[PDB]
């Protein structure tokens, strides 16, 4: 309801932080 | 004889050709399951950011299970296509000792053979989302954004996935057009006169169908899926303990999967499916029947 509000702004932020890495020898 | 040396250039074509197609499948899933889309909507917060979670909720974990299916499908089927053909190739070769030989594979058929990997990128993928979109829908539509799993029972979710996709058509049938369906469907120019393009394809779907195949297939899944969960573990922790996250958190973890699972850089997940060495037994035994008279 209201808990709800919070989880979906949170969630959002993590679209970013799930995505693989880059790398160095290249 | 000396296949076996002609054996071991055809598969790191395959290898080759693996790779250089995903870039081709993850662009067409992206532009048809575009999450990155919706969540562009909701950093522009708008009013019905609930509609939009539950449509992500869907289109995330249809993604990254399209994802898994279709390029386990990939791997298997540029396997056998490039087994049958290097095959013939192989008997051409061997047939130019010979006279009053012509030779079956040239380089036009050979093409055109090998064009048949478009239903799989295109109408195949296509239906293959649409089966399931419906099944993500059954398992996951009624559950609420606030419920939590673990990391396992995410794994349960995308086994219970698995069974109602896998038991309304057989799997060959998302790589293969059905025969009832017009020649130009099934590879690129197809006619009638296509003689033997239309009789590599027969061999093709006969090996498609045959329980070898089924069995090759079933294992790169089940390492697929496996690998998939492994990425995601990580995101699991906080620090050697494991949490169950709610489902809206979840989310954004699962999308961000189809950047390992099609992945040109040979991420470990595409390189561990191309060294399986069940994948390279069924080959040679691919190989080694289109290479024998």
């Amino acid at each position: 309801d209201r808990e709800l509000e919070e989880l979906l702004e949170s969630a959002l932020d993590d679209f970013d932080k799930a995505k693989p890495s880059p790398a160095p020898p290249s | 004889a000396r296949r076996q040396y002609h054996f071991e250039s055809n598969q790191r074509t395959c290898n080759m050709t693996v790779l250089s197609m995903l870039p081709t499948l993850r662009e067409a899933l992206m532009q048809q399951l575009n999450s990155e889309s919706l969540t562009a909507l909701l950093k522009n917060r708008p009013s019905n950011k609930l509609e939009i979670w539950e449509d992500l909720k869907i289109i995330s974990f249809t993604r990254s299970t399209v994802a898994v299916y279709s390029t386990c499908m990939l791997v298997v089927l540029l396997r056998v296509q490039l087994n049958i053909i290097g095959g013939y190739i192989y008997l051409d070769n061997a047939a130019v000792g010979k006279n009053g030989t012509t030779i079956l594979a040239p380089p036009d058929v050979q093409q055109q053979y090998l064009s048949s990997i478009q239903h799989l990128l295109g109408d195949g993928l296509t239906e293959l989302i649409t089966v399931i979109k419906q099944a993500v829908q059954k398992v996951l539509g009624s559950v609420s954004l606030k419920h939590s799993l673990s990391l396992l029972d995410l794994e349960q979710k995308l086994k219970e996935i698995r069974n109602l996709v896998e038991q309304k058509p057989l799997l060959c049938h998302y790589m293969m057009p059905d025969e009832e369906t017009p020649l130009a469907v099934q590879a690129c120019g197809l006619s009638p006169r296509d003689i033997t393009t239309i009789k590599l394809l027969n061999e093709t779907r006969d090996m498609l169908e045959s329980p070898d195949f089924s069995t090759v297939l079933n294992t790169c899944l089940n390492r697929g899926f496996s690998r998939l969960l492994d990425n995601m573990a990580e995101f699991f922790r906080p620090s050697l303990s494991s949490v169950s996250l709610p489902l809206a958190k979840i989310i954004p973890i699962v999308n961000g999967q189809i950047h390992s699972v099609c992945s040109e850089t040979p991420s470990h997940f595409v390189q561990d499916l191309l060294t399986m060495e069940q994948v390279k037994d069924f080959a040679a035994n691919v190989y080694e029947a289109f290479s024998t008279p």
